[PDB]
RNA sequence: GCGAAUGCCGGCAUGAGUAACGAUAAAGAGGGUGAGAAUCCCUCUCGCCGUAAGCCCAAGGGUUCCUACGCAAUGGUCGUCAGCGUAGGGUUAGGCGGGACCUAAGGUGAAGCCGAAAGGCGUAGCCGAAGGGCAGCCGGUUAAUAUUCCGGCCCUUCCCGCAGGUGCGAUGGGGGGACGCUCUAGGCUAGGGGGACCGGAGCCAUGGACGAGCCCGGCCAGAAGCGCAGGGUGGGAGGUAGGCAAAUCCGCCUCCCAACAAGCUCUGCGUGGUGGGGAAGCCCGUACGGGUGACAACCCCCCGAAGCCAGGGAGCCAAGAAAAGCCUCUAAGCACAACCUGCGGGAACCCGUACCGCAAACCGACACAGGUGGGCGGGUGCAAGAGCACUCAGGCGCGCGGGAGAACCCUCGCCAAGGAACUCUGCAAGUUGGCCCCGUAACUUCGGGAGAAGGGGUGCUCCCUGGGGUGAUGAGCCCCGGGGAGCCGCAGUGAACAGGCUCUGGCGACUGUUUACCAAAAACACAGCUCUCUGCGAACUCGUAAGAGGAGGUAUAGGGAGCGACGCUUGCCCGGUGCCGGAAGGUCAAGGGGAGGGGUGCAAGCCCCGAACCGAAGCCCCGGUGAACGGCGGCCGUAACUAUAACGGUCCUAAGGUAGCGAAAUUCCUUGUCGGGUAAGUUCCGACCUGCACGAAAAGCGUAACGACCGGAGCGCUGUCUCGGCGAGGGACCCGGUGAAAUUGAACUGGCCGUGAAGAUGCGGCCUACCCGUGGCAGGACGAAAAGACCCCGUGGAGCUUUACUGCAGCCUGGUGUUGGCUCUUGGUCGCGGCGCGGCUGGGGGCCUAACCCUCGGAUGGGGGGACAGCGCUUGGCGGGCAGUUUGACUGGGGCG
RNA sequence: GCGAGCUAGCCCUGGCCAGGGUGAAGCUGGGGUGAGACCCAGUGGAGGCCCGAACCGGUGGGGGAUGCAAACCCCUCGGAU
RNA sequence: GUGGUUCGUGGAGCCAUGGGGGAAUCUGGGCGGACCACCGCCUAAGGCUAAGUACUCCGGGUGACCGAUAGCGCACCAGU
RNA sequence: GAGCCGGUAGCGGGCGUGGAUCCCUGGAUGUCCGAAUGGGGGAACCCGGCCGGCGGGAACGCCGGUCACCGCGCUUUUGCGCGGGGGGAACCUGGGGAACUGAAACAUCUCAGUACCCAGAGGAGAGGAAAGAGAAAUCGACUCCCUGAGUAGCGGCGAGCG
């Protein structure tokens, strides 16, 4: 049926990860955005 | 195989030995290993003829011996040329396998007159090099990709085209 | 202050005890446990797999895995069962995988390069993998682990010591690891098969046979020593105009040994010696059986790989990735202590394992007949084969069971007699379906259209005969004819997997590719043609300037394009338009450059307006331009006993349709008129051709083969149809268990004929009219779905278009700048047709060249260009490439009018 | 700001196509001429080539429409170095 | 050629600058809105400067502010 | 000031007026990530020099401590010793910077220099002793509140801005 959900650690993980976001102006962003803001965890979290 | 190698020559007085049959897949040249003195070599341009048994080379001196290459300054007139050496040095300055390459159908003071293999004509200038010979690409031309698509096997776009499409697409498109 | 917003939120009823149990691969019986078992445990019949419903490696998910307790909810019923609850416990590695090694894409990235800032790029080096590389295997052993735990057998790297050895000693160099595809020799395990040849546990019941009888098995792994087997390279001297920046390495030339020689990396024997080893098995559960003790047997011939040796060999073209090891060596230290070796002792980590794993544990929110990558996949039969029917090992019976067999939908089976007429349509289905022999038409680019079309064969028995693997060849195996005789049934690929063919036409050639959830087509794609911009630092595409792309390409090339084999052939017009060329003349921006006026000024002055002329591209004007846009006439007369026409007369246009074709899918008058096909034929197919509106390049006529394309016809055959009529399995119905769902103000809702806002159960008159239900059948409740997509209306919105409006991106362009020298020159001007001079200032031609840029080619120097130009500022211009707005009202529907 | 574990592509790097059929370049031999063209016979094994599994697809009909499913099941079909 | 200013090209200045020319050191040199005379102001083209206004994460006070569908959405194993 | 081992009430055991629980403030530890900075990296993991005990090395040899990124000055010498960067609800200035919508269209205009993004300062920045303002020869830092004033005024002189 193929989805789109077929996650891979690898993948997924890579793509996102704390780092990322990080390196990244944008992610940076929010992400400290989420932080605050929120609280939570995050995506590599995840 | 995926690959370049040599295209101009500027170390002389080394010996020129025709390597060998080395008809080449990447340019349109036809090019055979070229066996320098030392022992240092060099699959060279295809420039036709110039048998296996390689025995060639060029020079600040001379030697017309087809193929080799020297200054435009150091070339004959009526001469039929390649390797075409535009600006000082910057090697070849034209005909790939484009083997009509041209001819210092008169040259002038620092500057040498050269028949536009492409398709017109205008003059280099002084040290300027290029060596006569033909080029090897036996008409390149012509050949059949019969009930198949030879571009496909291109490895060569079918970058395919189109022009009526369905949309107002891409650039002067 | 609330019915009331298809309102929000929460609860709660509906339909409704009807609809569903997630594949029609079925079960049933005996015992056992339990409070209680169709749904659990043992056992015995039976059915379904079997290329899976097999084990395996991965990825994903992470305790789901085992064991003892337990069922409240999740398990679409139960439930003592669980991949559910609580508790305990389970997965150990110098040699398996990941790292402690290597790089391509790519990502990072000190230096370097450009941005308003954030940032962009990016060398070397680093990150980066089932690609490279690397040192093991078989058995046992628990409730779970296992190449890790046992044990038996096989190794590797580092370290210290001594023993022997030799210029060791970088990673800098060189080989070096290193490879495409299609195909195939030689050899060998995996794997399979016959053995009645060896071992052993037992049988035969029945008619028969104790017999080469039935049933199990007769293997797995290994130091090197060792013969079948290949598998990779040659051996010395010297020159090294000297490279691979530095010398001995390898590269290149010369003379000798230049073999089936010797060299060094996998299979067989084996065999050290070990294990297993099933059928046991006295103690023991004689049964959740098996944990663990006879002995095992351990042997022969047969078949044989789609990747085992191996980096093979042969062919071919689109011509097949980079860093550990091996040898050469500088720095450099060893050179009685540096590296190679030998023996002996010493050292060896970090994190990964359970079980699921063509899946209820993985994605689809669920135990959803959806998808998901690699490994032989056991046999018997079928020409072969992971296709097929049955089954081996192992797996499972779909997680809802009984009971009737009505209509009715599903899936499937059958028919006489006719045999498409059913109908838009042979849509469906049915014919036909496999191998061998015979036999094969029009046409052809001679390859093919042929599997064409059309027959005939096949089964099991015995006879004599010929072949290739069988180490000679002598129980063994295979390809095979042969021809003869003969047996049986309706049938002899017996079942199962398996084309209907033909005749014709149109388009596009063809294999294709594409609109995931309608459409695979005449749509794009093409091999192939033609115009065509481009000389490199290209031209176009992203980019704010770097820069990448292009392309380490270089005119047999790179980009722009309209058609889209091949054949035949592409004619007529450049008045407008785009463009290419021209640039003498008109025009005209910024600007130079002065007449002259103006304001204030006691005055020198001090600000503007300023115009004659010189002045850019553009536009105007001349030409060239059609596989550039685009277009390619009208009516009157005339031989025509009747009709254009052979000719003739003309008005306008840039010429004014040519060759081929034609009611084509461009022809509405039309089912045009003639012909054929037929019992009739508005589809076809041929021919005419007054072509309502074909036409050569978005080609034109045709064209073999080719198409899940479209349309036309004939044979074959069938319930497609003349109505069918029977039947088989599945719901529907009755039982038990469970138990939704949109819509709905509310309601005990009948027909009539009339009515109302003009298509009423509810209002009037009337007629039939008991109360409820279940199996049904669709008509009305203007039934349900959705605040119509067709419509108009809001001076709503969003996308594409051009001579819409404006504006920007880019491109062309005058003067100006860091854009420096030297000379050759003509024009204006005011002063003193003129000439001499003079300040003024305008045009322009030259190597240079010191910026600039580029250039490189091995260093910073040379080289090329060079005052360019890049590039900054203002000028002007093109400019739908893009961005933003706009494009009225009326309207006895919107529009056109 | 967020995304190619959707899908269209493109770069890098592996894996994969059970069987069978058709029989072009070639090379071997023979063939009247000077050599040859060129013929035939053998060998030979190409092709986006044919017949077909897995695998890729998803026309043509059948079911399904509060489905098994927000595209699936059934018969059927094309591609098959 | 743009800015800011109330100034949207205007009779349109001051200050700030994108390009090009490129003055003066006290009778110097801008200014008081085109410019000019005279008057009047100011002295640039470098720098530092607490206090007076803003803002609630924090802690307190107070409420014609609320009561579990109101209040921050979240009154306590919630940005879960 | 005399009770306690936190919300846990429960089992099992215990500190305490020769000043416990806890309230304060200043401490010593502060494992791994995170600007991370020793090096690599899919955060919370895996890798290297110097010192280090010497450590079981029973008749045989390891963690701990440590240490070091890079841009900033500059005592330059061979460069030794100081600062930074990451945050942070709201508020601050600079750097850059928009359509809707109003004008009952819409190109001028408006929303605005707003919303957002970026950088950076602070606890407050902003700004700040005048080539200022205006004209009574009058006033004097900057800022902020009221007022001046919805005035003088800008303009398809329209909506508005002011």
């Amino acid at each position: 049926m193929k989805r789109t959900y077929q996650p891979n650690n690898r993948k997924r993980a890579k793509t996102h990860g704390f780092r990322a976001r990080m390196k990244t102006k944008s992610g940076r962003n929010i992400l400290a955005r989420r932080r605050a803001k929120g609280r939570h965890q995050l995506t590599v979290s995840d | 195989q995926y690959r370049i190698i040599d295209f101009k020559r500027d170390k002389d007085g080394i010996p020129g030995r025709v390597a060998t049959i080395e008809y080449d897949p990447n340019r349109s040249a036809n090019i055979a290993l070229i066996n320098y003195a030392d022992g240092e070599k060099r699959y060279i341009i295809a420039p036709k003829n110039l048998k296996v048994g390689m025995e060639i080379m060029s020079g600040p001196d001379a030697d017309i011996k087809i193929g080799n290459a020297l200054p435009l300054e150091n070339i004959p007139v009526g001469t039929l040329v390649h390797n075409i050496e535009l600006k000082p040095g910057r090697g070849g300055q034209l005909v790939r396998a484009a083997g009509t390459s041209a001819q210092v159908l008169g040259k002038e003071g620092k500057y040498v007159i050269v028949r536009l293999a492409s398709g017109e004509v205008r003059m280099i200038l002084g040290k300027c090099r290029a060596t006569v010979g033909e080029v090897g690409n036996g008409g390149r031309t012509d050949k059949p990709f019969v009930k198949a698509g030879n571009k496909h096997h291109k490895m060569k776009a079918p970058n395919v085209r189109g022009v009526a499409m369905n949309a107002v697409d891409h650039p002067f498109g």
